[PDB]
RNA sequence: CCCUAACUGGAGUCCGGUGAAGCUUACAUUCUAGUGCACAGUCUAGAGACCUCUAGGGGGAAGUGAAGACCCCGUGGAGC
RNA sequence: UGUUCGGGUCGAAGCAGGGCUGUGAAGUCCUGUGGACCGUUCACAAACGAAAAUCCUGGUAAUAGUAGCAGCAAAGCAGGGUGAGACUCCCUGCCGCCGAAGGGGCCAGGUUUCCUCGGCAAUGUUCGUCAGCCGAGGGUUAGUCGGUCCUAAGACGUACCGUAAUUCGAGUACGCCGAAAGGGAAACAGGUUAAUAUUCCUGUACCAUUUAGCGUUUAGUCUGACGUCUCAGGGCAAGCCGAGCGGCGUCGUCGCGCCGUCUAAGCAGCGAACCCCGUGGAGAGCCGUAAUGGCGAGAAGCGGGCGAAUCUGUAAUGGCACAAGUCGGCUUCACCCCGGGACCCGUGAAAAGGACAGCUAAAUGUCCGUACCGAGAACUGACACAGGUGCCCCUAGCUGAAAAGGCUAAGGCGUGUCGGAGUAAUUCAGUUAAGGGAAUUCGGCAAAUUAGCUCCGUAACUUCGGGAUAAGGAGUGCCUGCUGUGUAGACAGCAGGUCGCAGUGACCAGGGGGCUCUAACUGUCUAAUACCAACAUAGGAGAUUGCAAACCCGUAAGGGCUAG
RNA sequence: UGGAGGACCGUAAACGGUAUUGAUCUGCAAAUCAUUCGUGUGACCUGCGUCUCGUAGUGAAAUGCUAAUCUAACCCGGCA
RNA sequence: UUAUGCUAUCAGGUGGAUGGCUCGGCUCAAGAGCUUAUGAAGGACGUGCCAAGCUGCGAUAAGCCCGGGGUAGGUGCAUGGAGCCAAUGAACCCGGGAUUUCCGAAUGGGACCUCUCCGUAGUGAUCAUUCAUGAUCGGGAACGCUCCGAAUUGAAA
């Protein structure tokens, strides 16, 4: 069975749900974490310095 | 906080009046107990049962059966439907 | 006429048949086109304008003639057999019917006094051992050996 | 017949009622300057990111 | 296979409808030889060549597709 | 930009074309177009000059009215409508497709695609009046169907401890979640809409909790609660046959063919096997089974208890052309009940819940889902995609071993959405082919041969299992009349007659043998060029370690192996 | 009689993917189609759930697979 | 009437360059500078007569109340129809209040369920105090402090 279009017919599920906290469809249904805002992992909002460039 | 918004007046909703039932658009946050108490306080007729459904407009519709015959007609005349 | 397709679908629902079973009168097309509700379709159905065409079954008469001949033992020769001997007559079923017939025969013979327990036991084991082809063979062995307590 | 909870169906209902044309009177009022909006879609396309 | 023939259905061919893409600096009806970065439709000297269209198989355009994966080079990498 | 001097609605900038000057970069003027800004001196600045970067962005050619709209399901025609317009939309008939899937049900997913009306610019591989398209409006009703409840593998939270620290980390303790295919309290038939219907309505039921009265533990057990293979018995949906009745078809002759002849839950009644209890006393042996078996440690026989599916009645008036509606028989999968056996170096979940003491009445039963598709057009693969998800679970008659293949129902379709025409080469896929028969070719690649079933017969070699369907031979249809086995369904066999080139007549359906290499074998693999001799395997051997072990993970706290 | 086996034949059930080096190769398809083939009671196939991942995981081991990406994935950042 | 074509100009189509305009951007300077359990920021959903997006607002939902300024119109981006409001002083602006769904630090429990379960109506976790009470939590463009800490690269390796 080809790794291309044939295996893409099994895409009848999800790995990420809608996030309560931020509204992004980034809540991992297995790890119970939002990969966008960090909901379900931290009480704070997920932010990294590498999300932008070094400001210089 | 009243759960009752207004009577639903469509063809199918008006077909209920000939079986003494009356359909309302209600607050979707409310339940059958609140709908029954709100209608009984709003018009003072005893409610036999409540049927409720949610629509694809995001509304909640409640169908109310009344105990006293002609109560649906009396409320529909008081509102101004008939 | 515009589409009578809505009326045909409604009439197939009301008649409980398939869509192509529904017959719409090609002369009463404008009468049908005015029918919007299930009550109108019911009226057209009751007045014969709309009906369900007869189901065209599969007739089975020539299969009946063949089945009668096969019951008589014909049309069933080697050039007609396609399944293995064993798919046409399973062997365990053959043994089951054979041994049950033999055992019932022996039981009735022991019951009605024609067979005492000593020879009944040996005959029962012989039947279990495939010594007799059928009830007739067992009876023939009984009469040849004179094992029946005749009176 | 997938099974939605109350909120998932509410979000689907909002997506459905967003998929409407701009009113004709809005087009008249804006003098043909507002004739569409970005939430138009078709059900048989790239699906909703809602449910 | 000798050695191919006839026939069947779908394409193709012709008609109506619909309707893309890929090569393209230019010019261009060529052929021979020579010349030239030693493999030229365009240079040189000859020989040919009235134009347009259709069908056709692919000789040529060192046809098109892809900054050769072979070889070497780089004080370039990666894995082992 | 500073500064000097100006031009412009009596027409600035820009744009198209032209005149003149300048070696030139360029400048200026003229005509048209355009409608509000533009220059100039001396200086000063810069995000300051493009033909090139397989340059970037946009626009737009040639190709070209060309390829495609064929191959895996070659499907349409007549007549009548509608409409401005009809191969393509609607009706009737005829002719077709699928018919163990292209029908039926539904998961995930989709998310309004559902229904009605009104449209046709785009979408639809053509057209279109049609439409999953466009616009407007409408549509989803539950104590009993699911979720909800329970726990599974396994997550998550808090605490503790670690960590420089944390949103990081294993373990422990306590919690909590985790199944729309596991467990599970209870509802059926009919009707109703355009679209919902075990949800609304009619009829007839049932379950749970709380309350009130009437009575109370047996309490800790059982149930929930279980693998694979195989088989008996009983039942039954579907299926089939005969008779009556009621329709339809056929009717050149005949009297056949088809359809129907119905009936839920609930309630009440009976109860097969197994098991148990009381009698009984059975061996130079008896009793059983499909089979294994059983028996003085108590067989057969005889009584009793417990205990099914289903069946019978009632619900019986509902729906049916208020047309009939009455009967029998056979079989029964692929479903239900029940019991047996065999296998395991494999042992086949848990918990909620339920039962064991409840009866009567009244009240309560909230929340979420519910439309429709479920795929050759509603999902996913950018698509109305020949893939995948799903063939996931179901399926009528004949042939036949069969759910194969063929031909037909029901149901779904003529949309695996371009048509016409019939005339070259060539081409994709097929049919046939004299005589020869592998001479072809790297190589019998491709194609052809054989083919079902019954009977006869079957070699070398062998690990004794096999080789084996070896090989090689014969038969096979139809009709008439029968025989045997069997409770039956059926199965097996015989005699005679007879037609054809041909009787497994189509469909379906091995070609066979000999000698070598290699790997023992079934199995695994380069998703998308390698299905092999490679990997694995059982077998054989070696090594470490006595458990606070060997080996291994972690920074630690602590872990895997190890419930060993 | 019995009904064992990583037993046999065989399905366009399901799974796999031999050969045609066929069709297709701006495809129906960024791996499909036809015919022909292998397994088809078991080291079987498969739904849903759940866990294991980047010098890590997974692998009956091909450097195979880990979202069309694999001799060290992907995203952003170091980075102009 | 020489077709198919070729070259130049013109007219038109297509297209959106150029010019002109700009409520936008960018940079620099001067100020000002915390907020949230009295539930923030952020998100979801709802909210308009005809309303789909954005914006505002929160079931009192393009809004409600009071004081001041303003004064004759108003009804957001966004002059359409029809109404409504406004001299009882609206709109608008400044100040102060009210309302303020669900999620979210999110905090009665649980979230592939922005909802759901118990309802004994909710002080979740860690802490201080006498045990009335109180503190901490999330957010903020950069700046600040503490701790952990690469490689490309350069050295022409
Ligand atoms: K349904
Ligand atoms: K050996
Ligand atoms: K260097
Ligand atoms: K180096
Ligand atoms: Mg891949
Ligand atoms: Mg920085
Ligand atoms: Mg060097
Ligand atoms: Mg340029
Ligand atoms: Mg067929
Ligand atoms: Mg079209
Ligand atoms: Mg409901
Ligand atoms: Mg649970
Ligand atoms: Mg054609
Ligand atoms: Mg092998
Ligand atoms: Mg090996
Ligand atoms: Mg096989
Ligand atoms: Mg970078
Ligand atoms: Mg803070
Ligand atoms: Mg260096
Ligand atoms: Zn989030």
């Amino acid at each position: 069975m080809s790794k291309g279009t044939s295996s893409m017919g099994k895409r009848q599920k999800r790995t990420h749900a809608k996030c309560r906290r931020c509204g992004s469809v980034s809540f991992n249904v297995h790890t119970k974490q939002c990969t966008s805002c960090g909901f379900g992992k931290t009480s704070r909002m997920r932010t990294y310095k590498w999300q932008a460039k070094c400001k210089y | 906080m009243s759960s009752i918004n207004y009577p639903f007046v469509t063809e199918k909703a008006m077909m209920l009046l000939d079986e003494n039932k009356l359909q309302f658009i209600v607050d979707t946050r409310s339940n059958k107990k609140q709908i029954l108490e709100d209608v009984e306080k709003m018009y003072g007729f005893k409610v036999k049962s409540v049927r409720t459904m949610t629509t694809m407009k995001g509304m909640k519709k409640a169908v109310l059966a009344f105990e006293e015959p002609e109560a649906a007609h009396e409320i529909a005349t008081r509102i101004g439907l008939m | 006429m515009s589409d009578l397709s809505n009326q045909r679908k409604l009439a197939s629902k009301v008649l409980g048949c398939g869509l192509d079973r529904v017959w719409l009168n090609p002369e009463a097309s404008e009468e049908i086109a005015s029918a919007i509700t299930r009550e109108d379709i019911r009226g057209l159905i009751e007045e014969g304008t709309i009906k369900a065409k007869p189901v065209k079954g599969v007739s089975r008469g020539r299969a009946r003639a063949l089945a009668a001949k096969r019951k008589y033992g014909h049309c069933k020769g080697h050039g007609s057999r396609k399944g293995k001997k064993g798919a046409r007559t399973p062997k365990k079923e053959q043994w089951i019917k054979k041994i049950r017939a033999l055992r019932r025969r022996l039981k009735e013979l022991r019951a009605d006094g024609a067979l005492d327990k000593s020879v009944y036991c040996r005959l029962y084991r012989k039947a279990k051992g495939g010594e007799y082809r059928s009830v007739s063979h067992l009876n023939s062995h009984l009469e040849s050996e004179k094992l029946l307590k005749k009176e | 017949m997938s099974h939605n909870m109350k909120g998932q169906k509410k979000r689907l209902a909002k997506a459905h009622k967003q998929n409407t044309r701009v009113p004709v009177w809005v087009i008249v009022k804006t003098n043909r300057k507002v004739v569409s909006h970005p939430r138009r879609r078709h059900w048989r396309r790239r699906s909703l990111d809602v449910k």
